[PDB]
């Protein structure tokens, strides 16, 4: 649960929003994610109806020991031109530095954006803290069908919902634009 | 084909509940505006006997 | 009578309309959540 | 006195093991109050500064 | 300090107060005594171009060195000095410079870190152990570095 | 001033609320009709 608040300081300014995500063991057992501390995560999003590539950002992940239990992460969400797309895959790539391991875990924004919906001079000292309380909201992955949790931390904010820009006609069917 | 018959079967059900949760979260974000607008008039009504006094 | 009649009119007519806007938010939170368990 | 001196130590030895004096500022009972310890190692100045910071992490 | 603020008031005179400048710089207080120095500085035009060319590489250089060194095996005192860094320094986008540009803003930066640190830790000093204030004769022993 | 101030208050505050009730009817007529063509 420290792995959320570390990423708000260092992954935070390089993004638009962070999707704070906690993956239970039921999600871990399907994708076979062996929780060693050597694993270096990396995230990038694959756009739709636009030139699809964003920059790769290294995201910290720490195992939570026990009210859920599992791997804690933080997924970057990218708002190109002021709004989110509904059909936009946020890809997580899991790999070890020394040994041979490469996993791809993919998340869609509608399973993330919906889940977000409810004299000597003094120097400023801002440590990393877990003081902020979590709100645990359910989610299900579209691609495997394994449940994962989404943290919504307390901080033109309460007035608006989180923006989306749905696709327009003509369009392929959304089971064929997801895959 | 029969794997596409199950992708198009399940992702028409997973994506359907995401749009219905989005639809409620549009609606509750606007009823909050109406309760912020009804209570703004009623607050001005509580001083309407004072605003007419000038 | 401008104080007394406008207090009983411009509040109680507003409170009966404000409680009916919340019925729209509570009906969808009952029925759209009913659609998923019954039909989806 | 053996109370002040904190001894640090296959390691080679020269014709030398130095003795350092560290004077550490802190604050006890929300009032300023320093502290002084003595060290003893023949590890070279790049290592001892890394070894003193381990002693004063708390 | 005097050589830096006398270059801002040459470019823009409305930013430096001359009366505030020579009240805090020309007085030196040491050993309970005040020494009024004599200033009319082409000697210090090597430091002020090295200390200010280091002044902009440090806010990028301490964020770029923290985003790479994040892991389970982090040294525990760096969690404490993770808060002394200001708010505005932790909003730098490191993507706006290219990867061949971020190499030459470290190798340039690390040379102005060491070569500026070395000239103040130079040791042609000598330890006086006797001094007579009216004869001015002092005994000592030399000690290099 | 009871005629002039209550005319500009108790109409324009009501018209801005009345136009927002119709936004709820137009949003469902746009989105529930969107669900059928996209997903059903």
């Amino acid at each position: 649960m420290d792995a959320h608040a570390i990423n708000e300081r260092y992954v935070g300014p390089r993004c638009h929003r962070l999707a704070h995500v906690v993956l239970p063991r039921t999600f871990l057992l399907h994708h076979a994610i062996p929780l060693e501390p050597e694993i270096i995560f990396s995230t990038y999003t694959r756009f739709s109806r636009s030139p699809g590539s964003s920059r790769r950002l290294v995201v910290c992940g720490k195992r939570v020991l026990p009210s859920p239990s599992g791997l804690a992460l933080s997924l970057p969400l990218f708002s190109h031109d002021g709004n989110f797309h509904p059909f936009d895959i946020s890809v997580l790539r899991i790999s070890c530095p020394g040994s041979n391991l490469s996993l791809t875990v993919r998340f869609l924004y509608l399973s993330l954006v919906v889940a977000m919906g409810a004299p000597p001079v003094r120097l400023s000292f801002n440590p990393v803290n877990a003081d902020v309380p979590a709100t645990w909201r359910d989610a299900t992955n579209v691609y495997s069908g394994a449940p994962y949790y989404v943290c919504v931390y307390e901080r033109e904010d309460d007035w608006l919902p989180i923006p989306l820009s749905f696709p327009e006609e003509p369009v392929p069917p959304p089971p064929s634009l997801v895959f | 084909s029969q794997l596409v018959r199950n992708r198009e079967r399940k992702t028409k059900a997973h994506l359907l509940s995401l749009e219905l949760d989005r639809l409620v979260q549009v609606h509750d974000s606007r009823v909050r505006v109406i309760n912020a607008d009804i209570d703004a008039v009623k607050q001005m009504i509580g001083n309407m006997t004072w605003s007419d006094n000038i | 009578t401008d104080i007394d009649t406008a207090k009983i009119t411009l509040i109680s007519f507003i409170r009966r309309i404000k409680q009916k806007v919340a019925a729209l938010s509570a009906s969808l939170a009952e029925t759209v959540d009913r659609i998923k368990k019954w039909y989806l | 006195p053996c109370d002040m001196l904190v001894d640090l130590d296959r390691e080679p030895a020269g014709l030398n093991v130095t003795i350092y004096a560290s004077l550490v500022y802190l604050r006890v009972n929300q009032r300023p109050s320093m502290a002084l310890t003595f060290f003893q190692s023949g590890k070279g100045f790049a290592e001892v500064v890394a070894m003193i910071k381990d002693h004063f992490t708390d | 300090v005097y050589h830096i603020y006398s270059k801002i008031s040459a470019g823009a005179p409305g930013d430096v107060n001359m009366a505030e400048l020579d009240l805090y710089t020309t007085n030196v207080s040491f050993m309970g005594r005040t020494y009024r120095l004599d200033v009319d500085l082409r000697v210090l035009d090597d430091l002020s171009m090295y200390l200010c060319i280091l002044s902009a590489l440090v806010p990028r250089g301490c964020l770029r060195l923290l985003t790479a060194l994040v892991r389970h095996d982090r040294h525990p005192l760096t969690e404490v000095f993770e808060g002394v860094v200001p708010d505005e320094v932790t909003r730098i986008d490191l993507d706006q410079l290219s990867v061949p540009d971020d190499i030459t803003r470290m190798r340039v930066m690390f040379s102005y870190l060491q070569s500026l640190s070395s000239i103040f830790n130079l040791g042609p000093r000598l330890h006086v152990y006797a001094y007579s204030a009216e004869t001015l004769a002092a005994s000592c022993w030399y000690s290099p570095r």
